[PDB]
This record gives C-alpha cells, structure tokens and sequence, in this order.
C-alpha cells in the first residue's frame, strides 16, 4: 500500500533502527529468519508498508544503514534479528567522522553519499507509491548530524512531493557527551530547519528520568532508551498498518500538528509506563492514559511543557475503545489547562484511533505534542554555541576540512531567528 | 418503479453507509450474501437468478476503509467495481480532495454513477453521505456534486452530514474545510439532513443509559433515522411522502436549506416496559431540545418548516391532535409568514430492530425534520472560528501549495456572512 | 577493519612496549609464541596459520635493550626486521639522535612502516613512546615524527611520552633535551599524552603501599593506561571513542596539545576487599591532585577539556550522574568558554590483571585524560632550568659538535616563551 | 658491538693492568689459559668488548704492554695469568727513562712509538666498531708520564672522534717518590688538559688511608690498592657489558659530567668497603652505598670535596635494586647539602642501574665526582713546580735531553689557567 523508507546513520541511529526492527518484527510475527510465524491475518494485509516480499515467503526490511566505519555495522549483524538485513544494505565507510561535522558533510558524506543514494533511489523505485522516509541520527555526532543532514538534503532534492521525518536525539541541558556538541547541533538544526518535514526531538536525560521515576528501572541500559524510542516510532505509524475507527497517516498529522514550516519540532511521548510492582494498583483505562500523556515527567524531551503554550497536540490511540469518552476528554484537558494553550488556535488537539494494540497490552496511547518550550533547549545550545564561538575555540578543526566562518554565522542566525518565532507566536 | 441511488464518501459516509446497508438487508429479509429465501426493487437490483445487489457507490481516496467491506460480512453483496478506492488520503485537507486527489478518481465514479443510472426507469434522486470537516468528505463530495448538478440537473440532490460540534471536535482545521464546502456546495444541493457527533452522544448517555457509547451506536441510530425517512420509498402507507416533497416543503428559499433530524422513541428494554409509547408522547418527545441530534438551542430560533414521518401502528386522528397540541404550545414559535408548517407521512411498517442493537423494539416510531432559524448560531460560531484562525494565516501554505488561493478563502467568508444575514432576515 | 600501528622509540619506549604487548597478548589470549588455541586484528597481524605478529616497530640506537627482546620470552612474537637497533647511542644528546646517528637508521625504519601500513586498511594512526630527557628518545623522536608528516599527513599520530618531574632527575642535560624536542614535535603532532615518574612512585607507594616499586611496575601502570585508551578499538561496548575523537575532542587550539593521564582505582587486593568501588567513587578519585599521574597541581589552573574512558559493569546513568555531581564542585574549574567539558566512553570489557601482578582485578576501571593550564607551571620551570643553564653556555659544546647552532637553542627558548604565554592567554 | 682498547704503560701501569686484567678474567670466567669455564652466558653476550676470539674457544685480551725495560714485562709475564696476553703485544725498550719525563717522551719514547702505534693500529683495525680507548699510567715517573703523554697525542692524532680514558696516579701531597715529580707531573697535567677526554686521579696517599681505616688492614700491599683500582675500573665500563635499568656508557659519562672541555678531572670512589669482622654489623641497602660513596675518607684522590662544590656527580649502581630508592636518596642528599653543589647547574646527579653485581656482593655502586678542589692538588704541585724552577734546581737533566725552558713555563701557565678556572666556576 503505502511505502515507507528507513534510514540508520551513525552509532546511535544504527542501534535504535536495530532495536526498533525488532520491535517491528516482533509486532508483524517475523522470526529473525525472515519467516512469517504470526496468527492474525492482520498483520500480514499490510506488511508491504515496512517489508519486501523477496520468494519463498521471505521478508526483508526496507532499511538503509549507513555510517563512516564498520566497527557498529559488525556489531548490528552479528547481534539478534541481524540476518533479516539485506547485505546490499549495509553501506559503510573506513575512515570515520570522529565526532567533526564537517567530516560527516564535507569530505567523508561526500564521498560515500552517492552509494547511500543509489541504495536509496533503487529501494524508493521498488515500490509503487511511497508515503516518505524516516531517518534516525543524532546531532552531537560527526557521522550521524553531518551525514543525516547530507542525505536528507540530497533526498528532498531528489523527492520534493513526499514526507521526511527524522527521530534525531539532541544535546542534553545537564551533561554533554562531546566537547562540540553545540557546533554540530546548531548546524544539524540549521539544516533541519529547512529540509524536514516534521522533526522528533528526544532526549537522553528525559529517557534517563522516565527510566528512573516512573519504570523504576535501577540500572537503566541504552536498550531500554531505544526500547521507549521504538514504541514511539512504532505509535506514530499504526494508522498505516492496521484498521481501526479513526484513521490518521503521516500526512494528516502534518497538516494537523504544524501551523507554520519552521515551527515543525515536537516532544514525543508513550503511555502507559508502570513498574513490575504497580502494574496491580491500577485499572486500565482512557482517563489514565491522558493522566499520563499530559505530563511533563512523561515528556521524551528535556523541556516542560508548563514554562510555554501548546500550538497542536496529537493523541494516536490503540486499542478497543470508545469515541465518546476519548473526545469527552480531550476536551475536559483542554478547558481545565486553558491557559497552557494558544488562544488563536480552537481546538489544539487531533484524535486518532487503532483498533488493534500492541502486543501484551490491552490499550495504549502516543502523545505528539508541538509546544513553544522548546525555545528553552534552542535557547541553551545557541547560548553555548556563542560562548565558544566568542573565543574561536575548536574552529580549526572544522576550518580545516573546507568550512567557513560564514557557515557558522548562519546557522547562529537561524537558530536566533527560530527561537525569536516561537517567542512571536507564545 | 422509482429509485433511489445512495453515494457514501469518505470514512464516516462509508461506516454509516455499512449501517444502512446492514439494516435495509435486515428489513427486507435478503442474507448478506444477496441471496433472499417487492418494494425492496427502490433499493436493491436483481442480477442473474435470486442475487439482489444494491444501488449504491462507496468512494474513498484511501483504501483501508472500504478493504474492510471487502473483506467483511458484506463482502459478497456489493459488486466489486462499485467499491472505488484511491491510493493516498486528502489529509483533512480540502484542497487535496477538491483539486490535486479529487480530478484523478471522479471519472471513474461518474462512469459508475451513469450505469447505476441506467438501470433506473424511475430514478427519484441521489443519497449522499459525507463529512464537513474530513479532506475527502469535504472536498471530493463538493466536486461530485458540481459535476452532478451539470450532468443531471433535475433529479433532486439530498445531503447526510456530519456537522462538527461546539465543543467536541477531532481535527484542527475543521473550520476552513467547512466553510468551503459550504461556499462549494450551497448552489449544488436542494437540502441537506444535519446530525452532531456531540448530540447523539448525549442522547445515548442519557436515553439509552450507553456509558461508553461507540461509533456504532451512532451509526445505526443514523441508519435508523436514514430507513425512517426512506420507508415511504420501500413500503406503503395511508400517507406518503416521497424525495421531491421534501425539498417542495422543507426548502423556502433557495439558500436556506439546511434541516436538522430528529428521532424518537429512543429507550433501552429496561425503560420500555413502564411506559405507553403512545402518538402523542413522541410526537411531543421529538419537540424537545434534550432529544434533538444536533447541539443548539430551538427555542433561542423560530421554526419554519416541519415534517413529520410515522411508522407503524398510527391512525390519522392521533397524528392531528397531536400536532394541533403542538400548535397551541407557546413555547415553540412559527415565522408568521409560514401560517401552515406541518408536513405529515404515516406508513404501516414498524422500526425493526438490529439483533444485538441498544434501542428496543417499539410499535411506533416517529422521524421529525425541521427547518429552524437556530442553525444560524452554529453558523456564527464556526465563522468566528475561521476568522480568528485566518487572521493570524495559520495552515494556509497546506491549502495554497495543493492548488488553492487566498481568494477562495474571502470568497467562502463573504458567501458565510451574506448566509448568515439572510438568516437574520427571514428570522424578522 | 581498522588498524593501529605503535612505534616504540629509546630504552623507556622499547620497555613500556614490552609492558604493553604482554598485556595485549594476555587480553586476547595469544600466547608469547604468536600461536592461540576477531577484534584482535586492529593490534595484531595474521600470516600464514595460526601466527599472530604484533603491529610493532622497536627502535634503538644501542642494541642492548632490544637485544632482551630478541632473547627474552617474547623472541618468537616479534617479526625480525621489525626490531632495528644500531651500533652506538645518542649518549643524552639530541643533536647525536637528529643529525649525526640518526640519519644514518631512519629511512630503514621508515621503509619497515611503510610495509606494515601497506598490510592495513583502515589504518587510524600512530602511537609512539619515547621520553623527553633522552637523547636518541627526543631527536629520533623529533625526526621520525617530522618525517612521519611529511609522508603520511592527514593521519593521526598521539604521543606517549615520560615528563621530567620537578625535583627528581635522572640525567643533567635533560632540560636542553626537552626544549629542543617540544619546539621540533609542536609542529607535527596531533596531541601528546603526559606520565610522570615520580608521580608514579608516589601512587603505588600510597595507594599499592609497595615501598620499593622498580621500572616494571611503572611500566605495567604505563600498560594498563594505554590499554584503557585502546579498548575501544579493540573491544565492542556501549558507546566507542577511536583515535580521531581524542584529538577533536582534548585540542582546543593547535599549539596546546599536551594532556596528562590517569587512572583509577590503583589499589592492592587487601585494600579491595572493604571497598565498593562503584561509579562515582572512581569518578571522584579521578579528579584528586594525590591520584593523578603527573607531579602538578590542577588546583592551580582550569580544565579544559576531560575525556573518561569506562571499562567493565557500568551502566551510562550512573556516568551521568557523576559528571553532573563532578560539575557541582566548586573546588574544580573549568574555562568559561568551554561550557562542555566531558567526552564519555563505555566499554563492556573488565581490565584483566597480570599473574604476579601489583593491582588487584576489578570490575570496574577510568582512564581520565584531562587537558588543563596548570602545565604552563611545569612548563615555566623547565624554561627557568633551561635559562639558568644556559647563561653560563654549560655542555652547550657537546651539542655544537654534533651539528647544532646556538641560534636553535635560542630559536626553542622563544618558542617556549610563546608556548607559556599562548598557556597564560588561554586561561584568561 | 663496542669495543675498548686497553694500553699498559710504566711500572705502576703495567701492575694495575694486570690486577685490572685478573678481575675482569674472574668476571667474565675466564681461566688463565683462554678458555670459558664461567656459567651464566651473560658473561659470554657481550665479552667481545675486551676480549679478542682466537680459535678453539680461547680468548686473549686486548691489551698492549709498553715499558722501556724489561723487568716488569717479564714480572707480569711469569705472573699469574701472564700467559693469556698476545706474546706479539709486549712491546719493551732496553735503555729506560730513568724517571726522566725528557727521555720517554723524546729520546727512548721516539723510538718505540713507532712499534707501539704499529699495534695499536692493528688492534683497533681488528674491531668493528671501537668505543675508545683506556690507559694505565703515573704521572710521577719518566716512562709512564711521558710515554702516556706521547701516545695519547699520537692516538688523538689518528682517532680524534673516539673517547680517551686514563686512570693515572697523581703524586701525593705528604710524601713523595721521587725527587723530580712535580717537573713531569706538571707537563704531564699540560698534556692530559689537551689530549683527553676524561681523567680519573688516583692519590695512593687516599688508598693507605682507605685501606688502614675502612679495610683494618694491618700491612697492606701494592697488589690492594691495584685491586682497589681495578674494581673502580671495572665498575666504570660494566654497562657496555651487562644488561641493565638504565645504562650509560662511556660517551653518555662524558656528555654528562664535563662541562667546560678542560673540567674533565674526577675523583672516583668505591662502595661498599668494610672489613671482615664489621661485615655482620651492618646491612646492604642502597642508603649505606650512598652513605659511603659521599665521604671524603672513601674518596680515592688526596682531596677533600667539602672545601669546593661538585660540579656534576654520577652514580653507577650494579645489582639488582629499586628505581624509586635510587632516585628518592638522590634527591634527599642534593638536598641536604646544598651548600657543596653548584648553584647553576641543577640536577647535578646522574644515575646509572646495571642488574648483574659484581661476583661475592649482592649491591655494589662506582661514584665518579668532578669537584673544584682538584684545584688544591693542582696548586700544591703548580706550587712545587715553582719553587724548583726558580733555583733551576735538575733542569740540566731535562735540558740535556733537547728540551727548552719554554716547554716548562708553558706548563706552568698552563697549570695555572687551569687553577684559575677552577677557581672561577667554583
Ligand atoms: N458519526 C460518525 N462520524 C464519523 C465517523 N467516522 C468519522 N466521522 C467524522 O468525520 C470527521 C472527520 O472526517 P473523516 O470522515 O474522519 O475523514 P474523511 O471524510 O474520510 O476525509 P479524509 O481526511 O481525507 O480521510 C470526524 O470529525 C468525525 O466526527 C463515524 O463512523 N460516525
Ligand atoms: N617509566 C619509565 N621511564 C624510563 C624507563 N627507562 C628510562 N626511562 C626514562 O628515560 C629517561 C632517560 O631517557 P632514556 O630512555 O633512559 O634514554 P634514551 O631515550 O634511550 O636516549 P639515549 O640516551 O640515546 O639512550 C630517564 O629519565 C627515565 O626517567 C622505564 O623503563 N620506565
Ligand atoms: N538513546 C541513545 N543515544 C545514543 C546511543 N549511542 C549514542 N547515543 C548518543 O549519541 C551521542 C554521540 O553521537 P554518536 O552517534 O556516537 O556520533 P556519530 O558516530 O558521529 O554518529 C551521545 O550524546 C549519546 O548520548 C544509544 O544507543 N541510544
Ligand atoms: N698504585 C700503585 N702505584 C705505583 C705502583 N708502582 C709504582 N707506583 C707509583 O708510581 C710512582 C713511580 O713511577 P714509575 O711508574 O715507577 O716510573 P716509570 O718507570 O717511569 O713509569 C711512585 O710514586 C709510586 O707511588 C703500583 O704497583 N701501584
Ligand atoms: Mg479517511
Ligand atoms: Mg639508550
């Protein structure tokens, strides 16, 4: 039916493609073999959406991965569900960007960026009529920023008409896990700004929080931050491959959620999230589930909602469930807390509902949310990237690869120019 | 003799189409394979030996919906050509429906559309089921019915809808989507039978005592109101009324066509052993502002045209007492340039009942459609919603880069506002 | 898939090597034959069936120390022509090591690294080891690193170098030395990691509470050190570092690129027993004056930038966690333009102990490499060393004869006056 | 791979030659007829460096005996271990000097010159790769002061780019051996400032006093103090033999301790000394070497170092030790007698770690200390060397000869530039 291509860059978006296929494998009744081994015809009527028929009642995912060195490709296809991965697919480089994002964009994703686009021009001809392209990366690296920005720039070149999402994580407020961050951020978003379509921003110590408070997970695992990931990625999508009352695709949520072209960057979140422990205290129900989207401890974005005001919101729900109390709800959520949203804006949420869900629970929900606090993440990383542009600290190291301090200065400017909108429209 | 040929667009129109279809095979007695173990000819065709397939077309611009058809119970009564799917979704988006989604799949419908046509000795007119505030519901049916009006022109046109509610609505841009297809479809259609999501939920919650009431439960008290108004059509009465009454009676002036529906007894198994549902009880039931389908206030308008559909155990002289009692009521008030505002049908066939259903079997049911001056507070509502979104120009660039311009928006609010003041008017 | 080349230069390189590929050679099971019963291939090559032979060039200009090699248990690891030695030292002179002996043995040692690097495909660069105050381990030094540029380029190449200590000296020209390397190696290095000797015999005297450590048990520390830093090449874990991240990340501007180390947690087996050597006690440890590998005082300057380097059961919240309670300190500073200051990473492998080993094994362990401005103090006092011996023109001859001119022991004087006040700016 | 020559000049030469000869046999397991009977092959690694393989696994060492009579060829002939020299390497005169410096370094040393160049060329043409040389010799007498003088300068004529070492016994200040001494000590010390790299001064006054008060020894003999010398030897050159630490040749001794060309006169010592009954009173510790290595009554030359300050001072320690000790009871006694070093030279220690002790001692160490009171003995003898000349007191017996006064108020000149540096830096 309709098409999706999926794209992994970098360490980190080569580790939650993974983790994410699994989830998906998991969700389609697909053993790590290829096979189907599921029950419901449900989840065969539209398994072209994220797999090829290739003979003998074999699957393989429609997936590029891509990155600068080959030490993560080895490590994703000697790890579980590894084999369903056409070999094709695997496009990797020698050298490596070495967290440098001129690297990654100039002198490395240059080189190896027509491979990745032939690999991705074949898969995107194979099938008859594709929704988009969803890509996960992150923007502290050098690989995964610059060569995700490459591509998606080289991609909406090539296809202007479709749907680009990106599930990119951004730097976090408290600790940093690379002394350039700020400069790669900025430029990513500088680039993101112009180039996608609608942009997912997570954070690892939001994921890190959620572990902690709400899973009471005690040793958390960057398994566990993809697992929460995967979920997400796999609620946005559900309208495509299953039946259900409300029906809402990646275009719908486009049109509904982002207003304005710039102002395209959401703070995704899952519920419902219990322990082992309390798993028994609570009765599975819609209200409790809008208890939980509806909260800043919930967000998957190191931002709270209640610092700004939401422009759109939308709940994707899956499950058996009724109509009349899921928009009772909404709207009981959206008179109580008035003042948390846009004035101008009636009605700022959208609704959507699966009837099937997902495997083990009985209901769920995914909560996309478009607020203004993310001004305050924008804010932190122009605010950093201006300190250390003050003293040029670090510059030579991009200067080198062909850069120029003009780059830099744009992408300051854009992002001041984006944190002044959302400031404009709060 | 004479037929009737429904259209069911998008996803609420092809749901409430499956209703309808379910209940007129129930009432007829044809299995859902076509197969019956002859007023039933209006609504079904008889192809070959002892298959009856219905007069209908069920269009959507993405396939999920109408592959459940094609895959459910029903999948062996509709013919397969007639269940017409495109490829991509108009993304709550007016201007996909309308021009880049719409121009690519009309052809094929209106090629459907003329052989069901073909078939018909005695066609009366055209059922259509459709959304405001959906892409497809919008924008497609808005297209259909232009280029329905240019090629059949007389055969009268009526209209189902879903009206977004005050409070209760799902997407964000319901307003523009409404607006211009209201501005389309005004000079299109001869009227139009209104129903709200919000109303029917509350009467489920408070008559039927649903707490957790579905799409289903709207869907077949749609269908039921839907076998209520056709039952003249496919059975025989003391009174009947048939297409082109409606629009002689209900439609004053050309642009104030819009009445709204009304059912009644609606009551649970419980409720219905203690009461004598008697003609009377209904007929003031169906008056009264809790019972109504669509969210407003009757008594803030004035009423203007009313019709009055019986079925089942009904004598004439009940009907008249009851509808001069109506009459002497001074809290329901007539224009006073319409001194005879009663259009009255009585047939013999009671409601029958969906098995597993939640409305109980009666022996009398009443549908009251009414043309009242009310809807012009829901008019004013939605146009305040499409100019405090249109002033700050959120979402335009969605419609403008499909193909439409910033014209057709002043364009649909001046039409919205001179609707409005002619409204104002007629109510004086 | 990608290899690293080592290059061991001078008696200290050649013995810290030694130290370096018994450990490897314990980590991956390959015995001291070149024979085991594959991440291993970044560090060792495979020829014919079942040998194993290091990516290693040792280098001598006496054939003393590498003549142990050549007799010692590792005989049969090593490739013959890998191990050159020459006839006579550099005897503490760098002049000797630059011109007059070392010509004559660098191009065979260069046309051996090309042939190991024609072996590789994804080489990532270069480690040497060599010490400032020798004389063959600061020209040799200088000129291969010079001609190493000149030749490869663009390639990475990270320096291992033994830091004189303030008050304990082996040799008496050892300042000359160091002077004249560091103004030659500014130019074509990439970055340089820092130990010192006496703050080595400080650690194990406190935390091993060995009273008398020798030269193996510094060279095992030494060992171990490196092998924190080459995990990540030759290990999988949670988040991986390679050589071009420590360059990107430690180098702030080109000309400041000296770094020192440390390691944590250094303690004995009786000692392991009533500790729990979580996170962030070995977080904190790290950042002590008493625990870091060279004889400075980091109180004094300002962190610019910190790499950690995990090894074993660690999960990244409690690394988080750490960091974040080490940026809550006040005692520690880092410079205002450098809002962040950590590069993290994880890996999943426990460091192995040697049998008959000082350290006790552990479950956990933190390779630090910290780049601060309390080096300009070291830095400062090896130029006062170097002024005070040089206004009485002391062994200035020595060097004179061996094709030196006093304008270059001028020329290195104001190259580190340059250094020291670039040091003293960046702090500001 | 590093070879040294060994030449034997004089009465007093050719006895420490021997004894010298003797101790490096027993070292490296040598009997006196040639062949190896020792057990550990380190001794055999790098034997190479004073002993020559002549056919059927014997050794003969690569001496060169030179006297101008010959009585003390035949003494050390008939000797033990006489027999391990090359017959063809005893070159003998039958005249003699008669303790005139005049007579062996012009009239009899002319003539022999010649045949001792003749072997010495041949020697060093045999080795490879030759270190240097060494020479035994007195300054106080005609054959060994001069004959020395004489071919020092012809071997730094042909091989100026090598390393020349002399162990020479400088005339006491008590007592004296010969009436004419200070006339050839005086140009011998004219010769030795110009033609060397490093003198080692031997005073026998220091070795009675060494031998009386640290050895208890009653009677002692000629043959002690030669084994005294002969272990200082030993001890100087064991690096280039043994493995070790830290190791430091010759020309590495040489870079670190002279500073200034003419600075190159040392006072050796030894460590540790002790007799046989206080051997059980104490214990063997790098401490109690550093304790005896810096004291005047261990120091082998009739100087007292605290009346100057030590310009550099290195240490070679055998046996198998600690780094850290080493360095840290450096550091400690630089510290505490900052008074006796030079100010501007820091770090005047240089240390030196070879593994293998020598034979019957666990720890041994060789102190080689260039002090600025050398300058006393030098004015002692400049001194006398005055007080003879203004009286022409045996000038006649040089004058005859054919030397000129010239010759002696140069090295009177010279002797006192020499003080006067010495002086100076001090
Ligand atoms: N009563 C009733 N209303 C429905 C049903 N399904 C959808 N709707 C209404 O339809 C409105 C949105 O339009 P949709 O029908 O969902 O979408 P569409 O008409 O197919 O147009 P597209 O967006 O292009 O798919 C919602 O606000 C609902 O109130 C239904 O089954 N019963
Ligand atoms: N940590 C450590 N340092 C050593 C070791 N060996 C020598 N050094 C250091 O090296 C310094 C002197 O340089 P060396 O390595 O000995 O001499 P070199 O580099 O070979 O140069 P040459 O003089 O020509 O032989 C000393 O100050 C020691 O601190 C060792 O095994 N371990
Ligand atoms: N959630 C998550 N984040 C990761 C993972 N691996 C790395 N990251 C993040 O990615 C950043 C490092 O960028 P990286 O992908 O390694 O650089 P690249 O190799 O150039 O793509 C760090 O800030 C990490 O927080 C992972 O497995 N899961
Ligand atoms: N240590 C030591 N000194 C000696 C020995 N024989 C002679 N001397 C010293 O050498 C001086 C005599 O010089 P001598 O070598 O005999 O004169 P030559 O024949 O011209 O070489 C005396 O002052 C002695 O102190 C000896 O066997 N050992
Ligand atoms: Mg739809
Ligand atoms: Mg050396």
């Amino acid at each position: 039916m309709r098409e999706i291509v999926h794209i992994q860059a970098g360490q980190c978006g080569n580790q939650i493609g993974a983790k994410f296929w699994e989830v998906i494998s998991d969700e389609h009744g697909i053993d790590p073999t290829g096979s189907y081994h599921g029950d419901s015809d449900l989840q065969l009527e539209r398994i072209n959406v994220y797999y090829n028929e290739a003979a003998g009642n074999k699957y393989v995912p429609r997936a590029i991965l891509v990155d600068l060195e080959p030490g993560t490709m080895d490590s994703v296809r000697s790890g579980p569900f590894g084999q369903i991965f056409r070999p094709d697919n695997f496009v990797f480089g020698q050298s490596g960007a070495g967290n440098n994002w001129a690297k990654g964009h100039y002198t490395e994703g240059a080189e190896l960026v027509d491979s990745v686009l032939d690999v991705v021009r074949k898969e995107s001809e194979s099938c008859d009529c594709l929704q988009g392209f969803q890509l996960t990366h992150s923007l502290g690296g050098g690989t995964g920023s610059g060569m995700g920005t490459l591509l998606i720039s080289k991609i909406r070149e090539e296809y202007p008409d479709r749907i680009m999402n990106t599930f990119s994580v951004v730097p976090s407020p408290k600790v940093s896990d690379t002394v350039v961050e700020p400069y790669n951020a900025t430029l990513s978003v500088h680039q993101l700004v112009e180039n996608t379509d609608e942009t997912y921003c997570i954070d690892n110590e939001a994921l890190y929080d959620i572990c902690f408070r709400t899973l009471k997970l005690t040793t958390p695992t960057y398994g566990d931050l993809n697992h929460l990931v995967s979920a997400t990625m796999s609620g946005v999508t559900t309208c495509l491959r299953f039946p259900g009352q409300l029906n809402a695709d990646l275009r719908k949520l486009a049109v509904n959620m982002v207003p304005f072209p710039r102002l395209h960057f959401f703070m995704p979140g899952f519920a419902p999230l219990t322990s082992r422990g309390s798993q028994q205290y609570r009765a599975l129900t819609v209200p409790e589930l809008t208890q939980q989207m509806f909260d800043a401890k919930n967000m998957m974005a190191a931002c709270d909602p209640r610092h700004g005001r939401y422009l759109t919101v939308a709940a994707v729900f899956r499950g058996r469930m009724s109509m009349k109390e899921v928009d009772e709800q909404m709207l009981n959520v959206q008179n109580k807390n008035s003042s948390y949203f846009v004035e101008w804006i009636p009605n700022n949420v959208k609704t959507a509902v699966c009837d099937i869900p997902p495997r083990g629970l009985k209901m769920s929900a995914t909560f996309i949310g478009n607020s203004t606090a993310i001004q305050e993440l924008f804010k932190r990383i122009s605010e950093q990237f201006t300190a250390m542009f003050r003293r040029k600290a670090f510059l030579h190291w991009y200067t080198g690869e062909g850069m120029d301090e003009m780059e830099f200065t744009e992408a300051e400017s854009n992002m001041n120019d984006l944190v002044s909108e959302y400031q404009q429209y709060q | 003799m004479r037929e009737c040929i429904s259209i069911h667009v998008g996803q609420a129109g092809v749901q409430i189409g499956n209703a309808c279809w379910e209940l007129y095979c129930l009432e007829h007695g044809i299995q859902p394979d076509g197969q019956m173990p002859d007023s039933f000819n209006t609504f079904f065709s008889e192809t070959g030996a002892g298959k009856h397939v219905p007069r209908a077309v069920f269009v959507d611009l993405e396939p999920t919906v109408i592959d459940e058809v094609r895959t459910g119970t029903y999948r062996q009564l509709f013919h397969p050509e007639q269940l017409i799917t495109g490829k991509e979704d108009a993304a709550n988006n007016y201007a996909r429906g309308h021009y880049t989604i719409g121009k690519e799949i009309i052809d094929l419908v209106l090629d459907r559309i003329r052989k069901l046509a073909d078939q018909c000795t005695g066609l009366q007119g055209f059922l259509v089921f459709h959304s405001f505030g959906g892409g497809t519901g919008s924008g497609f049916t808005s297209l259909l019915m232009e280029r329905l009006s240019v090629d059949y022109g007389k055969k009268s046109k009526l209209e189902f809808s879903i009206y977004p509610a005050p409070q209760v609505s799902t997407a964000v841009v319901e307003p523009y989507n409404s607006i211009l297809t209201t501005h389309t479809t005004l000079e299109h259609s001869d009227c139009a039978f209104m129903v709200d999501n919000e109303a029917i939920y509350d009467i489920c919650r408070r008559n039927l005592d649903i707490e957790r009431p579905t799409y289903t439960n709207l869907n077949r008290l749609i269908s039921q109101i839907v076998s209520s108004i056709t039952a003249s059509l496919r059975f025989d009465g003391a009174l009947n009324v048939d297409l082109t009454e409606f629009q002689t009676n209900l439609v004053p002036y050309p642009r104030i066509h819009f009445p709204l529906a009304t059912y009644a007894p609606v009551i649970s198994a419980e409720k219905a052993y203690h009461e004598q549902l008697s003609v009377a009880e209904i007929t003031n039931a169906c008056f009264e502002p809790a019972n109504q389908m669509v969210k407003c206030d009757p008594r803030h308008g004035k009423y203007m045209a009313c019709c009055l559909l019986y079925r089942g155990d009904v004598v004439p002289k009940d009907v008249n007492a009851a509808i001069a009692t109506i009459k002497t009521k001074r809290s329901i008030q007539f224009v006073d340039w319409c001194p005879t505002g009663f259009k009255v049908g009585i047939n013999y066939q009671p409601p029958t009942v969906v098995p597993g259903g939640d409305l109980a079997k009666v022996q009398r049911a009443v549908c009251m459609l009414s043309n009242t001056t009310a809807i012009a507070e829901a008019w004013a509502r939605l146009d305040h919603k499409f100019d405090l979104m249109y002033a700050k120009r959120a979402f335009v660039h969605w419609y403008v880069g499909e193909g439409m311009e910033e014209g057709e928006f002043s364009e649909a609010r001046e039409d919205m506002a001179a609707l409005e003041k002619d409204y104002e008017e007629v109510g004086v």
